[PDB]
């Protein structure tokens, strides 16, 4: 059988074009053609078209003619999708998928996203979280730390350089004006804090910026 | 790493069966991308494939229709080589035989049926007249532009059967120039060819020409000293 | 522009025989639609199940059926099983092209129900400092994964400024979810009270915080 | 598995000329055609496969395309060692082949006469060969001679195939006769006329002076 394995994640401002790869691997005795399918918000599953790779036919979808291009290169096993003048709406998961003589779809790559945001590289704020120190009355305590206005994704955020791993709960990201905010939050037992060093370990990469912060009533 | 070695008698009577063999050299006959394939060369027929064998979970066997009810083209995982058997054959049936893999060239993974190692071929002449081996005689340099110039000198094969008969000179060491003419069929029913070499003149005091030649079918070699 | 539909979600127990449909907005689902359809698994893992309408692909347990119902395609799952959970799509065949449906949510009860827990935290003095506030409402530990917030200013409720992140799975296989209640330094100093409201299967969970305890 | 149209079915071109030739399949299967360079005596060579696709260790100027049922190899530049028999494929079906001949200069043949030898006169017979060496144009031709008199038979020819140098050719002709009959004549002859020669060429030698 042929495992498919798509190209890396994509960051584009709106105007540019892209190229997705998925490249073929392993054995088929039945010859088979690639198709491409679009998921947005992550359930909204679109037929792009597909390429034979055996006759070389290509079909689209109405929708993607003249937006998407399908080729495929035989001598490396890789089959190609190009977007042209990429819109927030091109923002996806593209997958490429095997559909062979039965005509279900029985291997697909992993996916790739694509992102289409005119938003610049902007380092996150981090803030800490404690509770009000009247509700300080109870067996456990539960912390956090705010990281507020990051692009892009992603930010890593760890705690006590990632010595505290347990009672830890990082949430995903919510889109706030074209920048990410996110938070994570920790339970440890009364007796634990204010008396131990609780600090988390907030790293954005795509601007070489790793930040500490500590937290105290 | 892949070889392909063809074996077996290139004369086959009438009405008798063809036999031949390849045996593969870097990479299993069983090979899950190995596709095995027997293909022959005529002038009457041009390039035309006869069958294949391959393993997938079990042997299977395909042959083209013109051979479907004579041929048959059976794997040996013991000794990692293939057969062809051709039955009740007849002058038709005369030409190279080639064995060749398929399955190694794939696109998007999927075998394509491209030939991408062959066999040397193994010239096959139906008929029911006998071998015979043949007598090599030198054709010598002439006295022409010997104290400076060029020469020519070569032998001369004849009376042979079935084809083909090698020629080599100084046992490869000496190429250069070198003629070796497509065999004739007298009308006695043999063969018979030349084979001939331009060498400087003033190399005919100081160098020996021998041509080499070999005629497998009837397991004869000769070495022929070619001299003034 | 064929519109295919399918039910958006549906929620079962394990043993029960649940069907999903496949319908054509041309007219009705035929042989010559060659139904088919994939499975996506968390972790965006498709794998495909029925092909050529009611044609199992290797490896699917015998569970999964194909049929034509009436006029529209349909999967029915004899025995759903927790494993079962999924995204179900189905695409149909137009002559020359497919038409994918929106897909079927479907949740297999897995687990013991769980009750939301909700911490609230204030503003802190920092993010104040630049003029901005934000309460940060973390939703921990429920079951089933179906959460509504909503926010109470004063006891009064909010419109805007909030964002609530979807739920997602958490080490114990349980789901969180946090939502922000994004002011701005002035509004948090104009009211006292605030609070954060959770629904769950019927029961609501909240947390209040004042800023005269800050 | 009628052999596929191959259009030409035979050209000939200069070094550095543009060479296309066309196979007319029946389907546009472009994956699973093929084409295979055959030198003499040599089994074919896979050259391009799935229409454009390079073999291992095929040069650049060898490229291939299709086009509907149509598929093309091109030679963008012709070089001497590219003589061959040329044969597209598709599935399990070859095409019937497309011979390829370089077109150089006139260049005249090198004539050489040999007698019998001793060894080969004891047995009973007698050959005696004529050699035309590095030639063309292909079309030499050889007069036999005995005692000055035409022979109208007792020889054959053979030609070589075009050298993959020098793209000339090479003819032998040899006049077979029995000893009896050998030993009834003095002079030998064998005359050449080809276009890179002014007038005929004759080599000659006389019996027993040999
Ligand atoms: O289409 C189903 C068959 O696919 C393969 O066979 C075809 O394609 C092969 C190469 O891709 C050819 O060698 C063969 O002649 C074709 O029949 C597969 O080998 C078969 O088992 C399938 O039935
Ligand atoms: O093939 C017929 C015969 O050819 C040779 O003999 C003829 O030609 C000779 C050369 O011109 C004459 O001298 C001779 O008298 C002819 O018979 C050959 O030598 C014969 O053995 C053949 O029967």
């Amino acid at each position: 059988e042929v495992q498919l394995q798509e190209s890396g994640p994509e960051l584009m401002k709106p105007g540019a074009s892209v190229k997705i790869s998925c490249k073929a691997s392993g054995y088929s005795f039945t010859s088979y053609n690639m198709h491409w399918v679009k998921q947005s918000h992550g359930k909204s599953l679109e037929w792009i078209g597909y390429i034979d790779p055996f006759n070389d036919g290509t079909t689209y979808n109405q929708k993607f003619k003249g937006k998407a291009t399908l080729t495929v290169d035989k001598s490396s096993s890789t089959a190609y999708m190009h977007l042209s003048s990429l819109t927030s709406e091109d923002s996806a998961v593209y997958y490429c998928a095997k559909l062979g003589p039965y005509w279900y779809f029985d291997v697909w790559g992993a996916g790739t996203t694509v992102t289409v945001s005119s938003a610049k590289t902007t380092a996150p704020s981090v803030y800490p979280l404690a509770p009000v120190c009247g509700d300080t009355t109870g067996s456990s305590v539960t912390l956090g730390c705010l990281v507020k206005g990051y692009f892009p994704e992603p930010v890593t955020l760890t705690w006590n350089s990632g010595s505290l791993s347990s009672g830890v709960h990082t949430f995903p990201a919510v889109l706030q004006s074209d920048l990410y905010t996110l938070s994570s939050s920790v339970t440890v037992t009364s007796s634990t804090w204010p008396s131990q060093s609780i600090t988390c370990n907030v790293a954005h990469p795509a601007s070489s910026t790793k930040v500490d912060k500590k937290i105290e009533p | 790493q892949v070889q392909l070695q063809q074996s077996g008698p290139g004369l086959v009577k009438p009405s008798q069966t063809l036999s031949l063999t390849c045996a593969i050299s870097g990479d299993s006959v069983s090979s899950y991308n190995a596709v095995w394939n027997w293909i022959r060369q005529s002038p009457s027929r041009g390039l035309e494939w006869l069958g294949r064998t391959y393993y997938r979970s079990g042997w299977y066997n395909d042959y083209a229709e013109s051979v479907k009810s004579r041929i048959t083209i059976n794997p040996d995982t013991s000794k990692n080589q293939f057969s062809l058997q051709l039955n009740s054959v007849t002058p038709e049936d005369t030409a190279v035989y080639y064995c060749a893999r398929s399955g190694h060239i794939t696109v998007f993974g999927v075998n394509v049926d491209a030939f991408d190692m062959w066999g040397q071929g193994t010239m096959v002449t139906v008929s029911s007249a006998s071998t015979k081996g043949p007598s090599v005689f030198p054709l010598a340099p002439s006295s022409k532009s010997t104290s400076g110039g060029t020469a020519a000198l070569g032998c001369l094969v004849k009376d042979y059967f079935p084809e083909p008969v090698t020629v080599s000179w100084n046992s490869g060491a000496l190429t250069s120039g070198v003629h070796t003419f497509p065999a004739v069929l007298q009308s006695s029913g043999l063969y018979s060819l030349s084979s001939v070499v331009t060498v400087p003149s003033s190399s005919l005091g100081t160098q020996t020409y021998i041509c080499n030649v070999n005629h497998k079918p009837s397991n004869t070699k000769v070495d022929k000293k070619v001299e003034p | 522009q064929a519109v295919v539909t399918q039910e958006s979600a549906l929620t079962t127990s394990p043993g029960e025989t649940v069907t999903l449909t496949c319908r054509s907005s041309t007219g009705a689902v035929t042989t010559s639609n060659y139904a088919n359809w994939v499975q996506e698994k968390p972790d965006h893992l498709f794998t495909g199940l029925i092909g050529g309408t009611n044609n199992r692909a290797p490896g699917v347990p015998a569970r999964f059926s194909g049929s034509l119902i009436g006029d529209k395609a349909a999967l029915t799952i004899t025995g759903a099983q927790t494993e079962d959970e999924a995204i179900y799509f189905c695409a149909l065949w137009y002559s020359n092209h497919w038409v994918f449906g929106g897909g079927t949510k479907l949740t297999v009860l897995g687990q013991p129900k769980s009750s939301p827990s909700v911490t609230l935290f204030p503003p802190s003095s920092e993010e104040l400092e630049t003029n901005k506030a934000t309460l940060v409402c973390t939703i921990t530990d429920f079951y089933p994964g179906v959460v509504t917030v909503d926010w109470k200013v004063d006891g009064t409720p909010v419109t805007q400024g909030m964002e609530t992140t979807q739920p997602s799975k958490q080490s114990n296989n349980k789901y969180m979810a946090s939502s922000y209640l994004t002011l701005t330094a002035r509004a948090w100093e104009r009211h006292s009270s605030y609070s954060c409201q959770v629904t769950h299967e019927g029961h609501t969970v909240e947390k209040s915080l004042s800023r005269a305890d800050c | 598995d009628i052999q596929m149209t191959q259009s030409p079915s035979s050209l000939s071109a200069s070094v550095g000329d543009r060479v296309t030739i066309t196979c007319r399949t029946s389907q546009s299967l472009s994956s699973y055609t093929h084409w295979y360079q055959q030198k003499p005596g040599k089994a074919p060579k896979l050259l391009i496969y799935a229409a454009s696709s390079r073999g291992s260790g095929v040069p650049s100027r060898f490229s291939g395309s299709g086009s509907g049922t149509d598929f093309t190899l091109t030679i963008s530049s012709l070089q001497p060692e590219d003589f061959a028999t040329y044969y597209c494929q598709q599935s399990r079906t070859f095409g019937q082949g497309t011979k390829v001949e370089i077109k150089r200069t006139v260049a005249a043949p090198s004539v050489f006469i040999f007698p019998p030898s001793d060894e080969q006169l004891k047995s009973g017979t007698a050959s005696v060969v004529c050699l035309l060496n590095n030639f063309y144009p292909r079309e030499a031709k050889v007069q036999w001679k005995v005692d000055n008199a035409l022979q109208s038979g007792n020889s054959q020819e053979s030609v070589t195939e075009q050298d993959s140098k020098d793209s000339t050719y090479s003819l032998s002709s040899t006049l077979t006769l029995s000893k009896a009959d050998y030993e009834k004549h003095k002079v030998y002859a064998c005359e050449v006329t080809h276009q890179g020669l002014s007038s005929p060429v004759t080599k000659s030698f006389n019996r027993g002076e040999c």
